[PDB]
């Protein structure tokens, strides 16, 4: 319940909305053609590693 | 009338620590001699626990030691001061050998090659310990040692299997691991009284490198009184390696347990095996590494024929030493590349630095001593 | 081919160099071991002997053991004459087929918990991270059935099912038992356990460092008393002419 | 270099490589039981020396 | 022995000279040789007054490197000062070394 | 090897002082703080140039293997 | 043990496959029979 709510602020951090944008660019990339296996777990690892990090710095006011 | 100067046993201990001559100039890196004498006491007193409380097995050898940090009384703190203790033997014996290359020491020939058999005995009874306590590391670090001992061409199937304790991993393994284990520190203590009474012909070395048999001074109480605060230095150093952070020099992949189970992710030693680590991945060939690990450390006997200047010790010899600390530069790297997975920058990168070590000790060193003499009119 | 995600950094209570534990935190999270899970994951080296004093007194720890019933040994004319638990004991084990129980989980058998966050490269950090970082798969990474995306994995794809979703467990005290509050006490848990030995190096460590401040400058005086007399010394050469 | 150069040098060699190998054919029987070296027991057909 | 570099050499001599610090403990060059056994017998073969120098010398830089300090720099020894008293000693000593060897094999 | 069969000296004279009668800590901040900035600048380019080199190759050998991983 | 003194190794594993004596367990199942594998110390009479 505070982290569902801690980490939608950690999204609209500039470092952490065009780790997002081209996440989703390369979504329409993969079910296009046959000829492919392009996977995306380079553009999601750069989208959670950006935002896990502020969610580590402001989380534990909000427990115990 | 003197009863320190006639009494049979008390003249020995006069002879050798308190009216002995030792010169007036001598620095802080002379102390790091009593500093392994100090080290190599208390890992025994520290061995003798963890032997009562063991097991050596296939199937329990990784529960025994678990079993000492939680139920066996006061076994958290002597378990911790054991493995870092012999970190602690390690860097005053890098120190110590490292004094004597730059200062020349070498030149006292019979307490050279002693001490060259020591730096072999501790290495090979540190490896044999590392191998107790069966973990992962434990495991395939010891795995890729008999690869290299079995490709000895003739002896070599036959000698790995009389040390397996018969076949391959089993019970009795750790039962000649372990008994290569307990031993081997005794033959140390019997080496290191025969490695000082060579040194007493002579006396000790200087840092300028000129006989001072002008200017001595008693051991006692200049040297008793400096070797006692630095040992108190180490005893802070060391405690709070212990009693603040038990867990920094070690590997976490040892504590998932030996099995073959699955490959772990990695393969890596203590931080004091990895520049031979090294040395050996860069070479593809399971016998040409086997020979090449040899003469990383019994190249060292070789330093008193490879002498060409006039003077003894570096504190002179400007173009020497930025040679010297090239070499502890290149060791640094080793120690980096042998924490490293065999991959495309670390393959180039570690056996060019595998050449560099051996490029110094035998050519640049010899050549720049020579142009050294030439530039001083001799 | 593809990379790996490292846990960040959490500001826990005892991170500290002379922080203690909250004793109230590890009496929340060994519930969340003791009744979310225990289906999956032995503790094979903890005790209830080892739980008083830490966080319960005795009471509290007798009466548990007694919500599980384990097979005791033989006698005359009976044969596995069983009962309850003592507090002297790894109180159930899960799963039978031992090392081959990854059948009731699709190939993969979970491991063994009671020094899992020493043997990891994240302490209990990466507990964290992984049991509350789950993700749906994304585009192109096909996944056997059985198979879940979590980006905290070194496989990426780990046969775990995710064990929380909010309220799995309500404490004694009074605490909302949000996804955040687990996980948190759980891994104040599973710490204690690798390391029970946590807050007693760190007070001994406090008197030696008292102990040292006083015994290296008086034995660094004694030093400087004796050294004084070559320190001042003069030399003078006066030879006939 | 001439650090062990002369006549002098190879001339007490020259007598004494016939008892050199008293140096190293000793160490070749020196490793015959101290060893159990197993392929050259059969070196010849007289040691079946392990029932 | 090239005529062109005649001074230049000379330059790369005097800056090692300086980059060398037994000048700044007050030493000549001879005073820093290591003594073997044929430097032994140059030592005891010099007139009276050649080794009380060398002994006091030798002693003022130990006392100098034991409290970490150098002299005053208008005590250092000039290059163009420096005296290779042992130098002619120590090629005869050599010289008759080297005489007893090549009787040794003819 | 025993304190008065060593060497011969000749023409030297010693004078030294009582413990008890100086300072244990003469000039400390007075005389010390210059004495080991000169030992530093005396060594500094011995020691220091081969320890750059190792900073420089080090990283470009971490930053070389993970644009190798990267696509 | 028994093999060499007063017996050949068939001729001994015989008398061994004659008694029935109480093996370990086995999952999808519990504690089972499974008599003499060759290497078994001689049966005791008494449960206590
Ligand atoms: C990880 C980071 C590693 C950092 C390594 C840097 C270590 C720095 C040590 C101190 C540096 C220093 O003070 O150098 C100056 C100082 C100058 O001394 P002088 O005698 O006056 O020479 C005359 C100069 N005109 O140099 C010295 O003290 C000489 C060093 C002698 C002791 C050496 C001890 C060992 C150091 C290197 C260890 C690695 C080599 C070991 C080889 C072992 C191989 C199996
Ligand atoms: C849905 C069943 C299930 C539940 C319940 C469960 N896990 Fe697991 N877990 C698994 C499986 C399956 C594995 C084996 C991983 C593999 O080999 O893929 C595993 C393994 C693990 C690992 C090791 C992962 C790694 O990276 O090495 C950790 C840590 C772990 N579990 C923690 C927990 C914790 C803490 C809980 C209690 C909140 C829990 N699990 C509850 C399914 C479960
Ligand atoms: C268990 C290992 C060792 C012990 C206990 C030990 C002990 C000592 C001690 C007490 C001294 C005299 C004090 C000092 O100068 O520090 C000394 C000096 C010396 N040691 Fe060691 N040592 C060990 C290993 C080695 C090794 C590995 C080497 C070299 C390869 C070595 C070579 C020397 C030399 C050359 C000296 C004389 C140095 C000098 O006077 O300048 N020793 N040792
Ligand atoms: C030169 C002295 C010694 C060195 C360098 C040394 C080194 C080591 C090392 C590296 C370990 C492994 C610890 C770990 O990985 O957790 C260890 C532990 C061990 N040592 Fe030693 N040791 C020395 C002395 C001794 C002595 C004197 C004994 C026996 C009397 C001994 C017996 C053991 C045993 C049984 C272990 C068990 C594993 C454990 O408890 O961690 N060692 N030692
Ligand atoms: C603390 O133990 C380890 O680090 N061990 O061994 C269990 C380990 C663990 C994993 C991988 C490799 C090793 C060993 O790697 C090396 C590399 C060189 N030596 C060596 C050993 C003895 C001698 Cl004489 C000379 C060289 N060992």
């Amino acid at each position: 319940d505070p982290l569902t709510t801690v980490r939608e602020q950690c999204e609209q951090i500039e470092k952490c909305i065009k780790a997002r944008e081209r996440l989703e660019l390369c979504d329409q990339r993969v079910s296009s053609r046959s000829q492919t296996e392009e996977d995306c777990t380079e553009e999601l690892f750069d989208f959670l590693h950006a935002r896990d990090h502020c969610v580590a710095h402001k989380l534990f006011n909000s427990l115990k | 009338t003197n009863i320190r100067k006639s009494h049979p046993l008390m003249k020995i201990i006069n002879n050798a620590f308190i009216d002995l001559p030792a010169p007036s100039n001598i620095s802080s890196w002379w102390n790091f001699g009593s500093l392994l004498g100090i080290c190599l006491i208390l890992q025994i007193l520290t061995g003798l626990f963890l032997a009562m409380h063991y097991t050596s097995d296939t199937t329990t050898a990784f529960s025994s030691v678990t079993h000492i940090c939680r139920d066996v009384n006061y076994g958290w703190v002597i378990r911790y001061l054991h493995a870092n203790g012999a970190s602690m033997f390690f860097i005053c014996l890098f120190i110590h050998v490292g004094r004597g290359l730059y200062y020349g020491s070498y030149m006292f020939l019979e307490t050279w090659n002693i001490g060259v058999v020591l730096l072999f005995t501790v290495m090979a009874t540190a490896f044999m310990g590392y191998v107790l306590p069966w973990g992962q590391m434990s495991f395939w670090g010891a795995t890729v040692i008999t690869n290299l001992l079995s490709a000895i061409p003739y002896i070599g199937t036959d000698l790995v299997e009389w040390i397996w304790g018969g076949f391959s991993v089993d019970k009795a393994t750790l039962t000649r691991f372990f008994a290569f284990h307990f031993i081997l520190p005794f033959i140390i203590t019997a080496l290191a009284a025969v490695h000082l009474l060579f040194l007493h012909e002579t006396g000790s070395n200087n840092p300028t490198g000129i006989s001072s048999d002008m200017d001595k001074i008693p051991f006692h109480p200049y040297y008793t009184i400096k070797d006692i605060l630095g040992a108190l230095f180490m005893m802070l150093i060391l405690l709070i390696l212990v009693l603040f952070s038990p867990d920094l020099l070690g590997d976490p992949d040892n504590y998932t347990p030996a099995n073959p189970l699955n490959t772990p992710p990695h393969i890596k030693p203590e931080w004091y095996f990895l520049f031979a680590y090294a040395i050996l991945r860069s070479i593809p060939n399971k016998l040409g590494g086997v020979l090449a690990l040899v003469a990383s450390i019994l190249i060292l006997i070789l330093m008193p024929m490879l002498h060409t200047s006039k003077q003894r010790s570096m504190m002179f010899r400007p173009l020497s030493q930025c040679l010297f600390w090239m070499l502890v530069a290149d060791l640094i790297t080793l120690t980096w590349i042998g924490g490293q997975p065999v991959e495309h920058p670390f393959i180039i990168i570690g056996q060019l630095a595998s050449i560099l070590y051996f490029l110094i000790i035998l050519v640049l060193m010899p050549i720049t001593s020579i142009i050294e003499n030439n530039l001083l009119k001799w | 081919t593809d990379l790996e995600l490292h846990a960040p950094s959490y500001p826990w209570s005892h991170r500290g160099l002379l922080s203690s534990l909250d004793h109230t935190s590890i009496r929340r999270g060994f519930q969340v071991y003791k009744q979310v899970c225990s289906s999956c994951h032995s503790m094979d080296y903890v005790a209830y002997r080892h739980l008083v004093g830490v966080c319960y007194t005795e009471e509290e720890a007798k009466a548990l053991a007694e919500e599980v019933e384990v097979q005791d040994g033989p006698n005359e004319d009976g044969e596995m004459f069983m009962r309850p638990g003592k507090l002297s004991d790894y109180f159930p084990k899960p799963y039978p087929n031992p090392e081959a129980a990854r059948a009731a989980n699709n190939g993969a058998l979970p491991p063994d918990l009671s020094y899992i966050v020493r043997a990891r490269h994240g302490g209990e950090d990466y507990v964290f991270s992984l049991l509350t970082g789950y993700c749906e798969p994304p585009t192109g990474v096909s996944l056997r059935e059985g198979l879940y995306f979590n980006p905290y994995f070194p496989g990426q794809a780990i046969a775990m099912a995710p064990p929380i979703y909010n309220e799995v467990l309500e404490f004694d005290d009074g605490t909302p038992a949000t996804m955040s509050q687990v996980a948190k006490d759980v891994c104040t848990f599973l710490r204690w356990a690798s390391e029970p030995e946590h807050d007693h190096r760190k007070r001994m460590g406090l008197k030696m460092l008292m102990m040292m401040g006083l015994l290296l400058p008086l034995v660094y005086a004694m030093k400087r008393h004796k050294w004084s007399v070559l320190k001042s010394r003069k030399l003078a050469y006066r030879p006939p002419k | 270099l001439s650090r062990f150069l002369g006549p002098r040098y190879r001339e007490l060699a020259r007598n004494w490589i016939p008892t050199a190998s008293m140096w190293g054919a000793v160490g070749a029987v020196g490793l015959v039981w101290a060893t159990d070296w197993r392929l050259i027991l059969d070196w010849v057909p007289y040691i079946n020396g392990k029932f | 022995a090239v005529a062109a570099s005649s001074k230049w050499l000379e330059g790369i001599r005097k800056w090692y000279y300086n980059a060398a610090g037994f000048n700044k403990l007050g030493l000549m060059r001879d005073d820093t040789i290591y003594e073997d056994d044929d430097v032994k017998e140059a030592i005891r073969r010099l007139p009276e007054n050649l080794y009380n120098d060398r002994v006091f010398r030798i002693k003022r830089a130990l006392d100098l490197t034991m409290r970490q300090q150098i002299l005053p720099k208008e005590q250092w020894t000039k290059y163009e000062e420096d005296k290779f008293y042992l130098e002619p000693y120590l090629k005869e000593v050599i010289r008759e070394r080297k005489e007893r060897e090549e009787w040794a094999k003819k | 090897r025993e304190f008065g069969h060593l060497t011969r000296m000749r023409h030297v004279i010693t004078y030294s002082l009582s413990p008890f009668e100086q300072r244990a800590f003469p000039h400390y901040f007075t005389k010390g703080i210059p004495n080991v900035l000169r030992r530093t600048r005396a060594c500094i380019l011995r020691v220091a140039p081969p320890f750059v080199v190792f900073y420089l190759v080090y990283t470009w050998g971490t930053q070389e293997f993970e644009k190798s991983k990267r696509k």
